[PDB]
């Protein structure tokens, strides 16, 4: 249906990417204090959207809750712990 | 999550096409005739030249955007370095936008 | 629970906290050494040597 | 590719605007990993080169 | 929150004292210092802003 | 710094100036290669000035002319002739060296060869005056910081 | 897998081939046993893994001038693989995880 | 025996081979003496060389 | 696997209100919270134990003997 | 197909600041380094104007042109196909005098191993030339500080082979030695039965330790290729 | 400089002095050819470059959508209308003046408050 395409990093170089919908799509004419700082979508010339950005992940880090208020380096100890871990592997 | 990787198209559909739709063979290329000519890669073989690039993108990313060019297929166009790379090839890692 | 050492409820160890399965696999084979010699799987007992 | 080119910005060079507790933003969340990945890189080759400096 | 108030504020006047150079570099007005590009130069300014700020 | 001399600032940049290796690569612009057959007169119109002067108070046809750069020449404190002097010790007898002073427009230093197959020869001269030739400063002594501690 | 097993697989089969004698077109079974006691029967993964089988099919190419060239071991749940197209009642029955 | 003198300095040059590849099998620029396996053959070099040697 | 017999914590029996809690969940439509307090799991010690139980054994089952 | 990646530099001789910077190039089996010129003309593209054309696609642009000037002095000294294919095949070795030998053997490299992509078939000397020249226009772009040096690391520039492309790497091992076996059965026919172990076992020993090389004589081959798949937490699987 | 080649050989043209009339010909090596030359310059060096600054500058520039854009009035069109780069001059020491390109007249013009250009 052409709404979705396959982008690889060549091809990424060719192209202009938001990263939410919503919050990169309309234009301005109050804002949470508790909330983190967001940047702009003064761009026009978008050509593709993110569908999420936590898909930038990958299985070991998708575990770690909240690894956006951690400290790099400790996500990356918590993606090899993940493995040293115990539960059901398998129902059989 | 969302990566895969490039299992392998043929190039030979797109080559064919290319030829029907303002692609000049390598051979018969006179770069004093046609010097802001637009330079056609397919898997890094210089195929010929195209001299108005901007629809031959337009008719070939909606050719892959129908399914009719597969999607897997990378397609670039570098305007400011005069160069058209296309990618059939296996191996490449893609995510979906 | 200084260090990275940490205390936990002995109560809580009893009612199941963190209690795990291990299953270990052992295994063998009857080996055909040449013809008609093979290896047995059988109870041995003191013969010979 | 979420930026436009020649972008010099605090924003586009890895400037992270936010705290821990707020938390970072996609943008900001990559470029940390990429200065923290030079951490654990660097701590790597230090622990092996050091070992050496010390049984030489 | 008044704290936060301060912190959102001294990042943003950091921002802009960052954008002023960016466009007195893109105005070429901006000179090099001594045995420094003037990208070096301008690159210089621009983390020791950025940094001041985080300190602050 | 020598002892008695710590707080000028002046004699600091004095030194600066000194150490601080300096080529003549750093401060030219472009080398350009003509064929001016007249040694008394000149194809490019610019030097029609310069000719005048240093011929007032049997060379080669082939002229080797060299653009310096106000800005490079002004943060390095450069005169034309400091420069000249230097280009002229370094062929001595061999090359034929005329200079603009360091009013004029542009900033122009003409050269010509002294006493078949000649033009090739001007274009090992440019290299030795680009890549060997120095202007001030020490060797290896690249770039120089003052600091006051 | 698929790509090579479908596609790439009937290339290296007809590329050098040929001989002074032509290879053509492979034909690849389901993974089974060629044990003694017996002839040839299907193998599912689960008795693999036990029975300590590897998880492999047949290659068979038509020799002009059909023949069985070797066996391919067959990846979990691909084209060629019997999980592909079962339920998840046929994998609990299998003693294969759904999951 | 029945020398054939050209048939001698090519056995005398495999006898030189083992004693040379028995003390020292890792030889600079040459096939290393690898066993039935394909596997290298311990030289007694080897067997002395640090880290894991007699000595270290 | 199978739904604790007692919380961890507290060693309230939370064995018998399996069953009961799927019930008000499924039949009686209520949400998680109304139905671990309907059951009369007050500290959240105990909700844990229902609220995140994860009944494998009904998998298991599934397999052949 | 085939798998025989016989690589091509094209090197731009003479540091920033020193005179005669020449361009040579990278030949296989051909033991010294060519000036792109004579490859031309070894390719068919004879007049120094004609080669220039096939790498600097701008009259305009008098700093890459001044560039190849002495280039084409480099090659001036051979001027015809024959001279320049002659210099090749000297350049190669083996006493080949002269036609059927020497020239022949430059021939059969440019055709077969030069550029090997594009094609390896006969009459496609145009296409070959032009690429040759795509790469010269490319290194003096950077030389010129026009374009930047490539990125070793732009994972675009990178491929990642996956459990089929690595299969497919011994199938064609295995499948070649197989069709060795049988080519020597035939030999041995003096006036069916084909090891069909060779293709079992081969993927067999691969896959299970792990040395992507055949058999036994697995060195130097890729070890830890395949290994056991963990299974502590399905998430670690 | 300028590059001229010679007619029935399309061959190189290298520089030759007529001693008698005191004047520049063009000889080339391939064949019997001469001719008188079109400037005195024969070499030219440019060790502080300006020719690569503005490259690639395609009609299509403004289909290019990962380039930025500005609301600079043009000063032909004075179109509000403009893409801009900096760069396209890969050297260390360059200056970031920025290149805007006019998505109407077409015109390059740049943010240099200290220098006064034409291209
Ligand atoms: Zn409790
Ligand atoms: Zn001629
Ligand atoms: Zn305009």
């Amino acid at each position: 249906e052409g709404l979705v395409e396959y982008i690889d990093a060549e091809e990424e170089e060719s192209i202009l990417i938001a990263m939410q919908p919503e919050d990169l799509e309309p234009a301005e004419a109050d804002v949470d204090p508790a909330k983190r700082i967001r940047v702009s979508h003064h761009a026009t010339t978008f050509t593709h959207c993110e569908i999420h950005p936590s898909m930038i992940l990958g299985v070991a880090a998708s575990i770690i809750p909240f690894p956006d208020h951690n400290q790099s380096p400790r996500n990356t100890y918590q993606s090899a712990m993940g493995k040293q871990a115990m539960g059901v592997f398998l129902t059989n | 999550l969302m990566s895969c990787i490039s299992v392998g198209t043929d190039p030979m559909p797109i080559i064919t096409f290319l030829s029907e739709w303002g692609m000049e063979p390598l051979e018969d290329y006179v770069p004093h005739q046609s010097p802001d000519a637009t330079r056609v890669f397919v898997n890094g073989v210089w195929h010929g030249v195209h001299r108005n690039p901007a629809r031959l993108m337009e008719t070939l990313r909606t050719l892959r955007r129908k399914g009719d060019i597969n999607p897997e297929v990378s397609m670039i166009r570098d305007i400011r370095e005069k160069e058209l790379k296309i990618f059939t090839d296996a191996g490449r890692v893609y995510r979906p936008l | 629970n200084q260090e990275d050492s940490m205390i936990m409820n002995q109560s809580s160890i009893d009612r199941g906290l963190f209690r795990s399965l291990f299953f270990r696999s052992y295994m063998d084979q009857e080996k055909k050494y040449g013809m008609s010699i093979t290896e047995t799987f059988e109870k041995p007992q003191r013969t010979n040597t | 590719p979420h930026f436009s080119k020649d972008d010099y910005s605090p924003e586009s060079k890895g400037f992270v605007e936010n705290s821990y507790l707020r938390g970072l933003t996609p943008q900001e969340f990559f470029f940390h990993a990429m200065g923290g990945r030079e951490g654990l890189i660097d701590t790597a080759v230090k622990t092996a080169e050091t070992g050496y400096i010390q049984r030489r | 929150g008044p704290t936060m108030r301060e912190i959102t504020e001294t990042i943003a006047e950091a921002k802009k004292k960052v954008l002023d150079v960016t466009k007195e570099a893109q105005a070429n007005l901006l000179t090099a210092k001594h045995g420094m590009t003037l990208r070096e130069s301008f690159e210089d300014n621009v983390v020791r802003f950025l940094n001041e700020a985080r300190d602050k | 710094l020598e002892p008695g001399h710590a707080a000028d600032q002046e004699q600091a940049k004095l030194i600066r100036s000194a150490i601080e290796h300096t080529t003549l690569k750093s401060v030219t612009i472009a080398s350009e290669i003509y064929y001016d057959p007249d040694p008394r007169s000149t194809v490019i119109p610019e030097d029609e000035e310069i000719i005048q002067l240093h011929f007032s108070l049997q060379q080669s046809p082939w002229l080797l002319r060299l653009e310096l750069d106000r800005a490079a020449m002004n943060d390095k404190d450069l005169t034309m002739g400091q420069v000249g002097e230097r280009i002229k010790q370094t062929f001595k007898n061999d090359l034929f060296v005329i200079w603009s002073e360091d009013n004029d427009e542009k900033l122009i230093i003409r050269c010509r060869v002294v006493r078949a197959e000649e033009d090739h020869m001007l274009k090992k001269i440019e290299n030795t005056m680009l890549e060997n030739i120095t202007l001030r400063g020490v060797e290896n002594i690249e770039r120089v910081v003052m600091m006051k501690y | 897998f698929n790509q090579f097993v479908d596609y790439t697989l009937q290339d290296i089969i007809c590329e050098d081939s040929t001989l002074i004698i032509s290879f053509g077109k492979i034909y690849v079974t389901k993974p089974m046993v060629n044990e003694s006691d017996g002839v040839t029967h299907a193998l599912y993964p689960q008795e693999a893994r036990l029975r300590n089988l590897t998880y492999s099919s047949g290659l068979f190419v038509d020799v002009k001038k059909k023949v069985f060239i070797g066996r391919l071991p067959i990846m979990l749940r691909s084209k060629n693989c019997y999980l592909s197209e079962a339920t998840e009642s046929d994998l609990y029955k299998l003693k294969e995880c759904p999951f | 025996n029945g020398a054939p003198h050209h048939a001698i300095e090519e056995a005398e040059s495999l006898l030189q081979f083992h004693v040379a590849t028995y003390m020292d099998n890792d030889i600079a620029g040459q096939p290393q003496a690898l066993q039935k396996s394909g596997r290298p053959v311990k030289s007694i070099r080897a067997r002395l060389k640090g880290k894991e040697g007699r000595i270290r | 696997m199978i739904v604790p017999v007692r919380c961890f914590s507290c060693g309230k029996v939370v064995g018998d209100k399996w069953e009961s809690y799927l019930n008000l969940l499924q039949e009686d439509e209520l949400d998680e919270g109304t139905a671990l307090s309907r059951l009369g799991l007050k500290r959240y010690c105990c909700r844990r134990m229902i609220l995140t139980h994860v009944d494998l054994i009904e998998k298991f089952l599934r397999y052949n003997p | 197909g085939s798998r025989f990646i016989s690589t091509l530099q094209v090197k731009l001789y003479g540091r920033e600041g020193s005179s005669a910077r020449t361009i040579k190039a990278t030949l296989p089996y051909i033991k010294q380094d060519i000036p792109i010129v004579i490859i031309f003309r070894a390719l068919g593209i004879i007049p120094d104007g004609e080669i220039l054309e096939h790498i600097c696609y701008d009259v305009n642009d008098w700093q890459m042109l001044e560039m190849l000037k002495p280039c084409v002095e480099d090659g001036f000294v051979i001027q015809d196909r024959e001279t320049a294919l002659d210099f090749i095949g000297r350049r190669g070795t083996a006493l080949g005098i002269k036609k059927e030998k020497r020239i022949q053997y430059a021939k059969d490299i440019l055709q077969k191993e030069f550029l090997p992509h594009i094609t390896q078939l006969e009459g496609f000397e145009s296409r070959k030339a032009f690429f040759l020249g795509y790469m010269i226009n490319r290194l003096l772009l950077c030389a010129l500080d026009r374009k930047d040096q490539d990125d070793r690391d732009h994972f675009g520039k990178k491929r990642l082979d996956l459990a089929g492309p690595l299969l497919a790497q011994l199938f064609k091992t295995l499948f070649k030695k197989l069709t060795k076996d049988i080519f020597r059965y035939m030999q041995r026919t003096v006036e069916l039965a084909i090891n069909a172990k060779t293709i079992t076992s081969g993927l067999k020993y691969a896959l299970a330790t792990g040395n992507w090389g055949e058999q036994k004589k697995a060195m130097s081959s890729r070890a830890g290729v395949s290994q056991v798949l963990n299974r502590y937490t399905y998430s670690s699987t | 400089t300028t590059f001229r080649f010679c007619r029935d050989c399309n061959n190189m043209l290298y520089p030759r002095e007529d001693k008698e009339n005191n004047r520049l010909l063009f000889e080339c090596r391939t064949c019997s050819y001469v001719e008188e030359a079109g400037s005195p310059l024969v070499y030219r060096h440019e060790l502080i470059t300006n020719i690569g600054e503005t490259a690639g500058v395609v009609q299509d520039i403004g289909s290019d959508p990962t380039l930025p854009r500005s609301d600079r009035e043009c000063p032909k069109c004075h179109s509000r209308e403009n893409v801009f780069f900096q760069s396209q001059q890969r050297r260390k020491d360059t200056s970031m003046v920025l290149f805007f390109v006019c998505l109407s007249c077409s015109h390059i013009f740049t943010s240099d408050q200290k220098n006064k250009r034409t291209q």
